[PDB]
RNA sequence: CCAUAGGUUAAUGAGGCGAACCGGGGGAACUGAAACAUCUAAGUACCCCGAGGAAAAGAAAUCAACCGAGAUUCCCCCAG
RNA sequence: UUUUGUAUAAUGGGUCAGCGACUUAUAUUCUGUAGCAAGGUUAACCGAAUAGGGGAGCCGAAGGGAAACCGAGUCUUAACU
RNA sequence: AGGACCGAACCGACUAAUGUUGAAAAAUUAGCGGAUGACUUGUGGCUGGGGGUGAAAGGCCAAUCAAACCGGGAGAUAGCUGGUUCUCCCCGAAAGCUAUUUAGGUAGCGCCUCGUGAAUUCAUCUCCGGGGGUAGAGCACUGUUUCGGCAACCCGAUGCAAACUGCGAAUACCGGAGAAUGUUAUCACGGGAGACACACGGCGGGUGCUAACGUCCGUC
RNA sequence: GUUUAUUAAAAACACAGCACUGUGCAAACACGAAAGUGGACGUAUACGGUGUGACGCCUGCCCGGUGCCGGAAGGUUAAUUGAUGGGGUUAGCGCAAGCGAAGCUCUUGAUCGAAGCCCCGGUAAACGGCGUAAGGUAGCGA
RNA sequence: GAACUCGCUGUGAAGAUGCAGUGUACCCGCGGCAAGACGGAAAGACCCCGUGAACCUUUACUAUAGCUUGACACUGAACAUGUUCUAACGUUGACCCGUAAUCCGGGUUGCGGACAGUGUCUGGUGGGUAGUUUGACUGGGGCGGUCUCCUCCUAAAGAGUAACGGAGGAGCACGAAGGUUGGCUAAUCAGGUUAGUGCAAUGGCAUAAGCCAGCUUGACUGCGAGCGUGACGGCGCGAGCAGGUGCGAAAGCAGGUCAUAGUGAUCCGGUGGUUCUGAAUGGAAGGGCCAUC
RNA sequence: GAUGGUAGUGUGGGGUCUCCCCAUGCGAGAGUAG
């Protein structure tokens, strides 16, 4: 049978033109009042997965 | 009564006497100034000493208070 | 025992900063000019619930 | 009370069996979730009823998108 | 065999003969190899056909952005050194 | 008269020995209790599994009982234990970190392998440029301590310290330069892992009794 | 008398006797999706449940807790009911910004509302306790 | 497993027929005895472990049969909220018939009567019954203690480094305790920080980082060369650029606080905003994005 | 603030091994002349 995506997985992660996976920051969706702004302004843009991680990526998207 | 004790904290001299520096580049991490900004350094928030220019790094007993500066020279 | 607090433009735009405040102590509501970027000028923002 | 229940006889049919497939009435748990209750296993196993050479479904109170298609069924895509 | 470590007084086997454990299907990725190449390949099905037909599709030649949208750029921001 | 008495049949099963691959998957032998009763026995019947039945021991329900047996779901699940079959050649670990309802499991990273690619990329040594606060030492500081002089403080002499420092090595580590040597020994990316129970010995230590073939780190 | 068939026969179980409690008969209660059936072809001197265990002398104090029984003023409170506010849409009216009826719709949740619980009593041969509800009496005691 | 199967003292996976050294011992039965072969028997039942099982308990959790409450239905009339009524409904009263029948049905009558009872919904109660949960570390386990963060020592002069090792703290505070400019300098009773630091410890601090006053909101928004630290999620330091602001005469300094604790991923949802999306179309709902809870 | 000696120590070896010693390299602190 097809591989099942996990769904979880393709609703975080996106496939950049080079195959690597854009993904959005985490600690950014509350307890902001006691954050700084510039920790908060750099959580903003979405962020590459790292090298470790993409393994466990790949396992979770394999239509990605 | 005991069994306690915090993260180390990853302090002390990040690049030597003489080695080539981008601008930006971390010095010394230390809590306060037992190290002093020289020429061409910053002092930052948490006494972090840094490169404001590319160069290399001079530590140097500097001052009346026998004083240890770190500066970046051209 | 300080609690979070919204000042909130004057502007009419919806930019709010969030603060803590001692409600016990500082009973008044807190104001302060600051930087709005919608409009991008310094206004008066003024306390309100967060 | 007319009746109706009831009673008797006649004619006709049914009954029971059979591997799977088919439609319907009921319907688990182990298991997976690295525990477990939502969830899963699964409308599966199993029990029951009924049928036929097949069954079921079927000629739009269906889709579509302002263009159009034209009952049902099955196969390949769409698409993990 | 299991262990840091077994002649071990740890495990298993009385012996022989026969049998006894990484498979199969589908999807996906990488390597090798073959074909064709900015293209490659068809599925069901048709066909008496391992032929031939069938290009429905799928993958690829473009990316960025949550998206509208823009496009060798694009997103970010009022705007980028 | 009697859940009366003694005692066979009959029904039991208190003690001991034997037997324990038995004569027997519960018996035999010698004794033992009830023996007109809430007694005992033949034949047949009824109660069915979270159910029965129980003068209640979780007893008994076909030599099976804190949920019978048979078939099915079924190859349940098994982070556990065992086992895993012909040959040669090359390379060759780990028993660590981090996280974990985690600790004998697993994941990422470290270490192994195979491939691709590329810098004098890497190592040793020499010279050069660095930061140390350890060993040692010391006693001005924080404390501790002895003696003398004066008597609140201080001074002279003398020691002690992992959490003392007016000092301070060797080494190690970072960077730069140069030669020789070394099958690129280096780094990156990609395919495949295993491993995350370590042991002893040397050195530096915590713990323990400078006890342990003890225990916990660092390093060879 | 009974019991762990097959390591326990006993001080265990049962027992007559005692007490509490339920039960008015289509009884309570039990088996049963139900129909029924047992209880019983019995009827409170009966039947079920519970504890105690011949007989003798006896069985003290505590109702604060938990349960059970009784009460129902007051509070709280379900389905139900859908007031009242707000939103969406758009006939209209706006040169435009907006506004906006009705209908439909999304939401809000007033009002109504029982038992229970809180609350007020009772009850220990109810579960229990006996230096706070009350502090262990009689008898007995290494 | 195979045996050509001695003692002793050592050694050694730490209690040896098999190793070392040494002693003793011709080959082979038969009757006896059990000291050893950690003899045979049963994948230890004790003990621990497994995110095993079962059954049992309860004021563990979640359910649920049963019991119980009310609303609506079956379910009506007349008067007044209650009472009367009969016709639904009940009857495990009587009688009649089917019928030879203590079943059942139909009929007649009595009694009860819109009650009771049952269905759906609903609150309560509910170990009666069911499914499950009930952490880990640990010089065995339990009991005790501990679990995240900060500071010091252990830590072997770069970083890092364990133990149920040795000692202490945090889970905040502050619109001033922030920013800047200008002043100002302690403990103590002789001197120079031996004081001060919003709160532990360490390192800092006179250009004060201590203290005071005036003026202020840079406790700014968008970004960010480069770097540190992490397996990763992350966390940290940061010139400089754009916009706009404060203090200062100006150079300048200011993106919170002497620094290092004062913290919680994701999901789900709330609030405001929005050159986004809007399942025929316009809207809307919902979703996205931004800010925040 | 020398010199000298002492302490420590990298590498290799050794012992009577809680501690030392030898070879070689590095070599304080304190104190002293000044
Ligand atoms: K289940
Ligand atoms: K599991
Ligand atoms: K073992
Ligand atoms: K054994
Ligand atoms: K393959
Ligand atoms: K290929
Ligand atoms: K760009
Ligand atoms: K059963
Ligand atoms: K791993
Ligand atoms: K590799
Ligand atoms: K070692
Ligand atoms: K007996
Ligand atoms: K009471
Ligand atoms: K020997
Ligand atoms: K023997
Ligand atoms: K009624
Ligand atoms: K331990
Ligand atoms: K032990
Ligand atoms: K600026
Ligand atoms: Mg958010
Ligand atoms: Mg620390
Ligand atoms: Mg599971
Ligand atoms: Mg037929
Ligand atoms: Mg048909
Ligand atoms: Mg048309
Ligand atoms: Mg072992
Ligand atoms: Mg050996
Ligand atoms: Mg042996
Ligand atoms: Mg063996
Ligand atoms: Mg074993
Ligand atoms: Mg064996
Ligand atoms: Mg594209
Ligand atoms: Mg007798
Ligand atoms: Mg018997
Ligand atoms: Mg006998
Ligand atoms: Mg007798
Ligand atoms: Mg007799
Ligand atoms: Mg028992
Ligand atoms: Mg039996
Ligand atoms: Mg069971
Ligand atoms: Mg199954
Ligand atoms: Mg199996
Ligand atoms: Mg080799
Ligand atoms: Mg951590
Ligand atoms: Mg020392
Ligand atoms: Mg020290
Ligand atoms: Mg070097
Ligand atoms: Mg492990
Ligand atoms: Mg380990
Ligand atoms: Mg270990
Ligand atoms: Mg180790
Ligand atoms: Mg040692
Ligand atoms: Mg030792
Ligand atoms: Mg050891
Ligand atoms: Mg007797
Ligand atoms: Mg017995
Ligand atoms: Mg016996
Ligand atoms: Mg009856
Ligand atoms: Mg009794
Ligand atoms: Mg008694
Ligand atoms: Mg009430
Ligand atoms: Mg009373
Ligand atoms: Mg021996
Ligand atoms: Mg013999
Ligand atoms: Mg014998
Ligand atoms: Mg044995
Ligand atoms: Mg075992
Ligand atoms: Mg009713
Ligand atoms: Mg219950
Ligand atoms: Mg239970
Ligand atoms: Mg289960
Ligand atoms: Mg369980
Ligand atoms: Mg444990
Ligand atoms: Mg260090
Ligand atoms: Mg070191
Ligand atoms: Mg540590
Ligand atoms: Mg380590
Ligand atoms: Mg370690
Ligand atoms: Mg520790
Ligand atoms: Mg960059
Ligand atoms: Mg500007
Ligand atoms: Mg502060
Ligand atoms: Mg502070
Ligand atoms: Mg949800
Ligand atoms: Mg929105
Ligand atoms: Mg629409
Ligand atoms: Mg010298
Ligand atoms: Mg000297």
């Amino acid at each position: 049978p097809k591989i099942k995506t996990v769904r979880g997985a393709a609703k975080r992660f996106k496939k950049t033109g080079k195959g690597g996976f854009k993904h959005k920051h985490a600690n950014l969706r509350h307890i902001l009042t006691k954050k700084a702004t510039k920790r908060k302004r750099h959580l903003r843009p979405k962020a590459m997965v790292s090298k470790g991680d993409l393994g466990l990526v790949i396992a979770c998207l394999p239509y990605a | 009564r005991n069994g306690r004790d915090s993260e180390a904290k990853r302090l002390g001299v990040k690049r030597f006497g003489g080695e080539s520096v981008l601008a930006g580049s971390i010095i010394v991490r230390q809590r306060g100034t037992k190290f002093h900004a020289g020429a061409n350094v910053g002092c930052g928030r948490d006494h972090t000493l840094f490169a404001k220019a590319d160069g290399k790094v001079k530590f140097e007993v500097k001052g009346p208070k026998n004083r240890k500066f770190i500066s970046i020279e051209a | 025992i300080r609690e979070k607090i919204k000042l909130v433009s004057s502007a009419g735009t919806g930019h709010f900063y969030t603060t803590t405040k001692n409600k016990r102590t500082k009973p008044e509501k807190l104001e302060l000019k600051k930087f709005d970027p919608v409009v991008r000028q310094h206004v008066i923002y003024k306390e309100a619930k967060i």
